[PDB]
């Protein structure tokens, strides 16, 4: 029936002081099957990053498909995508399948280049734009999700405390699901420099 | 969601509330639902948000290549005629309700558009889950010949009608002023009446306290 | 066709400390989405020093809550005065809801208070009686917002002590009732931010061998 | 199972400093037909209570009949049925709430939904809402139908909490009262213009006001 | 509640000014008697979507009529409703009568029901509240009344049919078509509820 | 997700602790057990409340057997009750897949699979629940009659951890019972949040799996 | 369903395909190939609805043929793979979609390894040590989650697979007739023909 | 199509004769008015079964009261219908206009829709063909007419009724209950539907 | 569904019943004996519903054995027959009917001939030479109208049910894990242990 039910997955992304998060589960699921313990919903394009949540042959497609458009939009720009822009490019390439929906709930995360500011949005399956400065949640546990981010998130944490956080907020969230879990990966954003870190969790 | 057009003896007012939905969940506590479809007329909308927030982007940039193609500044029958046509050509597949107010060389105005592609006029409109609420406040403080300054008020107690009463509603008050002499203002959070209270206790966690397998630098770079 | 039940919404949270326990809930109640009352208590002394809530469907809750406190009556009466422990309380409520098996009452039920050794207790209910003793438990509208956090911040789960390479888990050492009172405020702030169910006010029964205290809060009213 | 047919619309109520007040139109709606336009939808019991009831007529004289028995019942073997053992709002309240619940418990409701304001023997304003499912509450204010959507919100502004019922007067509170009739005419589609109130004050005691209607309408902004 | 009656000196068109989404009153006080031409116009009962649309292509087709033949006929304004009436049931929910006068023919009244057919009759009647009115209507209609005699015959029907309709309501709107020209008219509640 | 099977050294039983409504995990922290009396185990899969409430009256019927015949029940009669109970309740929408697994001097070791549906068997392996088919995958490939009490324990241990690995809706924690001549012994509760990364480096299974 | 598994080993992928096609009440045939060369060095075992099965499996087929003789080059298993499941992901919107499940077994002379890829009609693509489609699976991965290790070599992988084909004998409700057996490796693809 | 009027010299109760099946007529020349006692009557709309199998009921009812308590006020004959049709609405497809003459109270009218609620007016009208003269007789009824001003009334509401209404027709029958006794009246087509 | 054969030769009753037992997507048990012995010289093979298939036998078993203490007497297969369609023809009409069919084999020793009733969960009821119920009947009557006849030996009866049970091992798609053989004759009932390679 309901296809963002199907495979589960779920992806956060939090700001920091300059800096910004963005983490996901490793689980790839057939209903009550749990088929692959490596199937990671966080990809990027230059320096920007999306994460994607629900049926994942939407969540591979989409991929292959902003790889594509931003690969184009760097030869004749002559420059990487900025979050405000790739943020704007994702928002209308789902609304054209209004009729005809892919079944996700991406989420964007970067540092702008030029300014330096710390950006995040998230996006419903037809493309509305939800602009929070504080967090940004999707998947199955996105309730849970929700009320980790709200108790535990507190502003202007450098990239090592805002590490433990968005950590924290995941794995609390994805225990009390049965459709996520299996593994974790977070990526934490500076202007320089990127460090991803696979996650020690339960494994049922 | 709660949004309200007011008519005054020189203009036009809107106002909405800052709550954005996922079913019971509240994603945005603060988005703003004031969306420009040219400088002096303004939108607010309820219903689908991709929906309303596409039709707003679409109808803006055949308003703006319309105005360049004639000069003239866009009028709001134009954007009127254009929604109307559009909402009603997908009958009412595209969950779109507007409340546009706006100024041009004809005078000032406030219309209401549903997603079928009926339209409304009036001297005051509302519209959304909070619809009712604002729509009774409207109704027992209304008068003709409003200044500027009773006009905020007015559209503004009507918000908190629904801000209070409604639960698909809440947060802060958004305002945009639309006067026939000068330039549309736009009062992001006008009223922050529902700021969080400081926390008990701060849970920043001793670092180190979250288990890592794997760790590895990602290229960004070439 | 006429439907039997319907969801007034609301939220609790049960939490056991060494020689106390405390069960809290917001003190509004809702339809669709309306507001019936900012203050219509939910939690109760039902005496022997148990206290009670029955979240969900209003009607099915009082109706269980009622019958509960006449099921501690008529145990004084059939038993001369004996006091009825915690754990005998739970089981006479899994036939209470059992009773309705093919016509349930849509309530999620938590009880608290000592058992016989002191020591705060307390219990939760599926709504046809599936019941099980725990450190801590939240029901309702925010349940899944809330049991998350309680997890992490009340049975420390995914917390390990700095520098030991996530081998030593951290210690289960326990709350006092100043600092279990901190995580249901925030708890309860948390969800009224997040639910639109939540708000208004928080009604918190504390359980000592002394008996039932009761505080309260302001919650936002949106 | 069954389907309201003869249909009454909101009931409006609120508390002020002495008493409360409560008020519903004397409309009997058949689907869209505004049929019969002589309808009481409050009913006084005794000197301290009155119940007023929105949806199906037949079902509101059912309710009618089993609370006119409830004060011959009460009278039976009790010298003091008008003094120390009259009937109060709590208890007739009560019943109501116990019958509504059962009815809906063995899938037969009366498709009601009642308000019960009056004053307590020890002074104390009541207020209660119970309806076809047995849910029930309290506010400082309370409505049915429509009027929870737009009576509330504009009652709510003179009594948002409990600390400002000793704030309010009769005069501020029938006023506002008076005010959200009008608003329920303009707005909803099944409402008429005569209605009535009543006052249950602790002092002045039952005052009950008939072949009321909404005067001072705005209409005259239409020409243009 | 919508009907137009045809008299002496010309033709009378009145509504009242509801629009409602199910029983909420989306406005109490909306003109529902849109002008095709100078002494041309119809009145509208159905979906307020569906009703607009169709008034405004009408409308298109006949300021395109009279930049090449003219001034067009009430009949060709009726034939172009129906056209689209017929052309579309399967998704159209509106029901149009249509009151114009020229100098040839006086005053005229069409009415095109649900099935996107043409009637043309001295009187029409039409929306919710028309039903409690046809008996009424039937005993009180003559031919060749005055202006006055029309407005109040409008007047008193109206009046009822939203006395009894509770999807009907606010202001008695009429536009009155004569050798003179347009008259708007305008009815509150305090005058002709104590009729 | 729970199992028992019989052996040379008796009988074992293990059972995850996952208590789900739907996608939401409900508790990881639940007894699938019913104690009898010191001869007789019970096992719970299936609606929380039917198990619960049935195998605790059951406890009550098998308590009244005792005090009437002066008697320990027998295993046939005990799993006969509950399954002629359930077969009353037939259609109503009772959920309940249990084994009744228990010693008598008379019968030896026994093990009775009953089932909502009414279906009563004896057998020596039976695996209920959403996660059967996990367990069966480990067990059958493992099984031998002359398994040592130690090996079986593990096997049992083994084999709903692999359930509660791949079925989303099992896990928690391994609950184990060994059942003789003495009666029952619980060989105590482990967390799969530890079970599992012990098990993968000492076995050096669960290769799929990043660690 | 039909039994669809697949296992990679240290230098090769093996693929098992249940030998039954049934037909209501009737099995028709007892020795049907579930399997199409793509390739030298990649094979596609494939199970789901009747016609679609090997419609699906010949155009596949066909199109990788085609690149073979226009390039006179082996496309890598990564890329075959990649091209199926952008077949099924269109197909999956399309007026009625190919009900097709399918394992790609390749071995990748390029990089001296051997490659399993599981997709289902979705086009849910994913790389595995071992992989299965319908109700295999629910035995088998928990199986394999026990016995697998990744320096096994083929004939260690072949005792593996008489593990799981008898798990499913025992334990499943269908007779399938028992199972072809195919080696993936750097000298191509063979078939085990004493499996019985 | 059935009513029932309070005027000076008592009450009058009037019907159409049409029982319908679909849109064939069984019988064009029914009586609707049934006797409940000497000055009581009740006017029948609905369900022939669920109508004919409650009026027995009544009768019944009204002959065991008069047996042991002598004549039963109309507002009684009202309860008892009332009391059937409240506790089987479930089942029940009826609606009855009760029509009573007494020296104490004079002329009494109550009406019993479909719900089982009871409502005493100056007059009621009920069935199909009623929705059609709401407006007629709300314009056109005065408190204490005459008995030929009331039967004008009746003749000519009902006449309106049968024109719009195809569920309704034939004879119109009245019944008058005064001092006097039970006076029968019929109207035959030509002579109302010239009115 | 399940695999219920008999097959009446010269001097016995042959009664062949599938072992496997399968909720869903699992076979729980690979071993069942699908009949119960009624008297010393009448066996009832079942197959239908979960719960309904066993509780019928285990009710019907429990009535003929009290008959056969209260009359010290064996009723003939015949008597037991007509007793059990009866009971399934109530069944049919009550509020939740037993979904059950059965064949009833048996030695009648008054007539010394013996017996095949087989009759459906509505009662529906027949003497055959040869019977069957589910799908099996599909493949077996065909096979069954060539290769029988009625002056058969117990010996060839068994080869005839061997060259059925193959023929359903070879075209039908579910494993019912092969037959439990059971003989009803002059001298009771046994069971022939090696039909797992005869
Ligand atoms: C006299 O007989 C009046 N009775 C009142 C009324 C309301 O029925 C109406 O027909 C009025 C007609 C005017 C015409 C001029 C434009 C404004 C409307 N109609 C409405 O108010 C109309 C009701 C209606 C809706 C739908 C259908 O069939 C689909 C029939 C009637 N209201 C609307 O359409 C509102 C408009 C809000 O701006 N919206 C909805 O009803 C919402 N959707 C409608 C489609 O279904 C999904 C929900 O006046 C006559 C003359
Ligand atoms: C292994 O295979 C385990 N798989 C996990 C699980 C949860 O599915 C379950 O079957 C487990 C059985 C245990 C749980 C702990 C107490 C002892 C029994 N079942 C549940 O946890 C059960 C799931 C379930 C719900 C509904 C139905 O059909 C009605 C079947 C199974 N959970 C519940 O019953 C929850 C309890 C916590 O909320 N409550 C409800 O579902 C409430 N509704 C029940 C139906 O009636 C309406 C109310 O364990 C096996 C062994
Ligand atoms: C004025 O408003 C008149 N309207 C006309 C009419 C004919 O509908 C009717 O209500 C008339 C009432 C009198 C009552 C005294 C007995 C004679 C009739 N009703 C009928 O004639 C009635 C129509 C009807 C049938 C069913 C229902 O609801 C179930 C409502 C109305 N006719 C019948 O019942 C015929 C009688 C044949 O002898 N039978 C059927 O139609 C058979 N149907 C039974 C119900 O199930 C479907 C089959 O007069 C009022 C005053
Ligand atoms: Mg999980
Ligand atoms: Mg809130
Ligand atoms: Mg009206
Ligand atoms: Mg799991
Ligand atoms: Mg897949």
């Amino acid at each position: 029936s309901d296809p963002s039910s199907i495979n589960g997955g779920i992806v956060v992304a939090m700001t920091g002081k300059d800096c910004v998060a963005i983490a996901c589960d490793l689980r790839l699921g057939s209903q009550s099957l749990g088929v692959s313990n490596k199937f990671e919903k966080i990809f990027h394009y230059g320096h920007v990053f999306l994460g994607i949540t629900g049926l994942a042959t939407d969540v591979t497609t989409l991929n292959e498909m902003f790889r594509y458009k931003t690969n184009l939009y760097k030869l004749k720009e002559e420059r990487a995508i900025e979050p405000e822009t790739f943020t704007q490019l994702v928002s209308s390439s789902l609304y054209e399948r209004r009729f005809g929906p892919y079944f996700v709930g991406p989420v964007v995360a970067g540092i702008n280049s030029k300014s330096g500011k710390p950006f995040i949005a998230g996006f419903d399956l037809i493309g509305c734009i939800d602009e929070a400065k504080d967090f940004i949640v999707s998947g199955t546990a996105s309730d849970q999700l929700f009320g980790m981010c709200e108790s535990l998130y507190e502003p202007n944490l450098e990239p090592e405390d805002l590490f433990e956080t968005i950590s924290q907020a995941l794995l609390n969230a994805a225990d009390r699901d049965a459709l996520s879990g299996w593994g974790a990966v977070v990526y934490i954003i500076k202007k320089d420099e990127v460090v991803k870190r696979y996650l020690k969790m339960r494994q049922d | 969601t709660t949004i309200v057009g007011v008519k005054f003896n020189n203009g036009v007012v809107i106002a909405a509330d800052t709550r954005s939905t996922q079913g019971p969940i509240v994603a945005d506590k603060n988005c703003a639902k004031l969306h420009r479809i040219s400088p002096k007329i303004w939108c607010a909308g309820a219903g689908t948000a991709a929906d309303t927030e596409a039709v707003t982007q679409l109808i803006g940039s055949n308003i703006e290549l319309h105005s360049l193609y004639t000069s003239r500044e866009p009028r709001v029958v134009s954007a009127l005629q254009m929604l109307k046509q559009h909402l009603f050509k997908y009958q009412g597949h595209i969950g779109a309700y507007l409340i546009v107010a706006g100024v041009d060389p004809t005078g000032s105005h406030l219309f209401s558009i549903h997603a079928h592609g009926s339209t409304d006029v009036g001297y005051y409109l509302s519209l959304g889950s909070g619809s009712l609420a604002a729509m009774a406040v409207l109704e027992s403080h209304w008068k003709q010949d409003l200044t500027k300054e009773e006009a905020i008020k007015l559209a503004s107690d009507a918000i908190q009608a629904g801000i209070w009463n409604d639960l698909g509603s809440g947060s802060n008050v958004d305002v945009c002023v639309m006067e026939i002499g000068k330039d549309a203002e736009y009062l992001r959070n006008y009223l922050t009446p529902n700021v969080r209270e400081e926390k008990q206790k701060s849970y920043k966690f001793p670092r180190g306290t979250t288990a890592v397998l794997k760790e590895s630098i990602v290229n960004i770079c070439d | 066709q006429f439907n039997p039940y319907g969801d007034n919404g609301g939220t609790i949270l049960g939490i056991a400390g060494e020689d106390f326990a405390v069960l809290a809930g917001d003190t509004r109640n809702i339809t669709d989405y309306s507001i019936n009352s900012r203050y219509e208590p939910k939690v109760f002394d039902c005496g022997d020093n148990i206290v009670m809530s029955a979240n969900g469907f209003a009607a099915d809750g009082d109706a269980l809550v009622k019958r509960f406190k006449n099921s501690v009556k008529w145990y004084h009466f059939d038993h001369n005065d004996k006091k009825l422990s915690i754990n005998s309380a739970a089981r006479n409520i899994q036939h209470l809801l059992y009773g309705k098996r093919f016509f349930p009452y849509y309530v999620h039920t938590i009880i608290a208070g000592l058992d016989e050794d002191g020591k705060g207790a307390v219990y939760s209910f599926d709504p046809v009686g599936s019941y099980e003793r725990e450190q801590c438990r939240a029901g309702g509208a925010a349940a899944s917002l809330i049991m998350p956090f309680l997890d992490n911040q009340v049975n420390f789960k995914n917390q390990y002590e700095p520098g030991t390479n996530g081998k030593v888990k951290k210690p289960l050492k326990y709350l006092s009732v100043e600092e279990v009172i901190k995580l249901v405020r925030d708890s309860f702030t948390s969800a009224t931010e997040r639910h639109i169910q939540v708000g208004d006010g928080l009604e918190i029964l504390i359980v000592t061998k002394d008996g039932v205290r009761k505080e309260f809060y302001e919650l936002k009213r949106d | 199972t069954q389907q309201p047919i003869v249909t009454g619309t909101s009931v409006i109520s609120m508390k002020y400093d002495n008493g409360v007040i409560i008020a519903a139109d004397n409309l009997g709606s058949y689907g869209s037909l505004l049929r019969f336009n002589g309808v009481e939808r409050l009913i006084p019991v005794g000197d301290n209570t009155v119940v007023g009831i929105s949806g199906d007529i037949s079902d509101m004289q059912h309710i009618e009949r089993l609370l006119k028995d409830l004060v011959t019942e009460n009278a039976y073997d009790n010298p003091l049925a008008d003094a120390e053992e009259a009937l109060e709002p709590s208890y007739i309240f009560e019943y109501l709430a116990t019958v509504m619940y059962q009815r809906r418990s063995k899938m037969n409701p009366l498709w009601n939904a009642i308000i019960v304001a009056g004053v307590q023997s020890n002074g104390d304003q009541f207020l209660r809402y119970v309806n076809l499912l047995g849910v029930t509450y309290s506010s400082p204010t309370l409505a049915t139908g429509f009027g929870a959507h737009m009576a509330n919100p504009l009652l709510r502004k003179v009594v948002d909490r409990e600390s400002d019922i000793p704030k309010t007067t009769v005069q501020v509170a029938e006023e506002a009262i008076v005010n959200a009739m009008r608003v329920l005419y303009y707005r909803d589609a099944r409402s008429s213009r005569n209605f009535s109130l009543a006052i249950i004050d602790k002092n002045t005691g039952l005052t009950f006001k008939k072949n009321l209607q909404v005067e001072n309408m705005k209409w005259d902004f239409a020409k243009d | 509640t919508i009907m137009a009656v045809e008299f002496d000196g010309g033709v009378v068109m009145g509504s009242d000014s509801r629009v409602s989404a199910g029983e909420a009153v989306v406005n109490r006080v909306f003109d529902k008697l849109s002008p095709l031409h100078e002494r041309i116009y119809c009145a509208l009962s159905g979906s307020a979507a569906d009703t607009q649309a169709i008034a405004d292509i009408v409308q298109y087709h006949l300021e395109l009529y009279t930049s090449q033949y003219g001034t067009p006929s009430t009949e060709t304004a009726a034939s172009v409703f129906k056209e689209l009436c017929y052309e579309n049931k399967d998704n159209l929910t509106a029901g149009i009568i249509v009151a114009g006068y020229d100098d040839k023919n006086k005053g005229e009244v069409y009415t095109i029901p649900l099935g996107g057919s043409v009637h043309k009759l001295p009187y029409a009647i039409a929306g919710s509240g028309s039903t409690f009115i046809y008996g009424y209507c039937d005993k009180n209609f003559r031919e060749n009344m005055s202006k006055e005699e029309t407005v109040d015959f409008i007047k008193h029907s109206l009046s009822q049919a939203i006395k009894w309709d509770g999807s009907s309501g606010g202001v008695i709107r009429m536009v009155v078509l004569t050798a003179a020209g347009v008259e708007r008219l305008i009815f509150y509640p305090d005058e002709y509820e104590q009729l | 997700t729970t199992l028992a099977f019989r052996f040379q050294g008796g009988i074992i039983v293990a059972v995850d602790s996952r208590a789900t409504a739907g996608n939401w995990v409900a508790s990881q922290t639940v007894k699938k057990v019913i104690e009898i009396n010191p001869f007789l185990l019970g096992t719970m899969a299936g609606g929380a409340a039917d198990c619960q409430f049935w195998e605790t009256w059951l406890g009550s019927q098998c308590r009244l057997h005792e005090l009437r015949e002066k008697e320990r029940i027998s295993v046939a009669a005990a799993s006969k009750i509950l399954s002629n109970l359930v077969y009353q309740y037939k259609g109503a929408g009772l959920s309940m897949g249990t084994m009744i697994c228990g010693y008598t001097r008379k019968e030896g070791p026994t093990i009775y699979y009953v089932d909502s549906d009414g279906t009563r068997l004896k057998g020596d392996i039976f695996c209920v629940g959403s996660g059967q088919t996990f367990a069966y995958g480990v067990l059958d490939s493992n099984y031998k009659w002359d398994l040592s009490v130690e090996d079986a324990l593990y096997l049992g241990k083994r084999s709903i951890l692999a359930a509660a690995h791949r079925d989303a809706y099992s896990g928690g924690s391994v609950n184990l019972y060994h059942v003789t001549e003495d009666g029952w012994i619980y060989h105590g509760n482990h967390d799969v949040g530890e079970l599992f990364w012990k098990v993968k480096e000492e076995e050096g299974s669960f290769n799929n799996v990043i660690g | 369903m039909d039994i669809i598994l697949g296992i990679r080993v240290q230098d090769s992928v093996i693929l098992a395909s249940s030998k039954a096609v049934t037909r209501g009440i009737s099995v028709l045939k007892d020795s049907d190939d579930k399997t199409r060369q793509l390739s030298p060095h990649t094979l596609m075992s494939f199970a789901g609805e009747a016609g679609d099965t090997v419609q699906f499996a010949e155009y596949i087929q066909a199109n990788i043929q085609l690149y073979s003789i226009r390039e006179d080059y082996e496309l890598s298993p990564q890329a075959v793979s990649s091209f199926v499941r952008q077949e099924l992901a269109k197909s999956i919107r399309s007026r009625r979609p190919y009900q097709v499940n399918v394992l790609i077994g390749g071995y990748d002379k390029k990089k001296n390894k051997p490659e399993l890829y599981q997709i289902d009609y979705l086009g849910t693509k994913v790389e595995l040590p071992y992989g299965a489609h319908g109700y295999s699976g629910f035995y088998t991965f928990s199986l394999l989650d026990h016995h697998y290790r990744p320096d096994m070599t083929t004939e260690e992988g072949l005792d593996l697979l008489k593990l799981c084909v008898q798990e499913l004998e025992k334990r499943m409700p269908m007779d399938f007739k028992g199972v072809i057996v195919k080696i993936v490796d750097k000298d191509g693809i063979r078939q085990v023909d004493d499996f019985q």
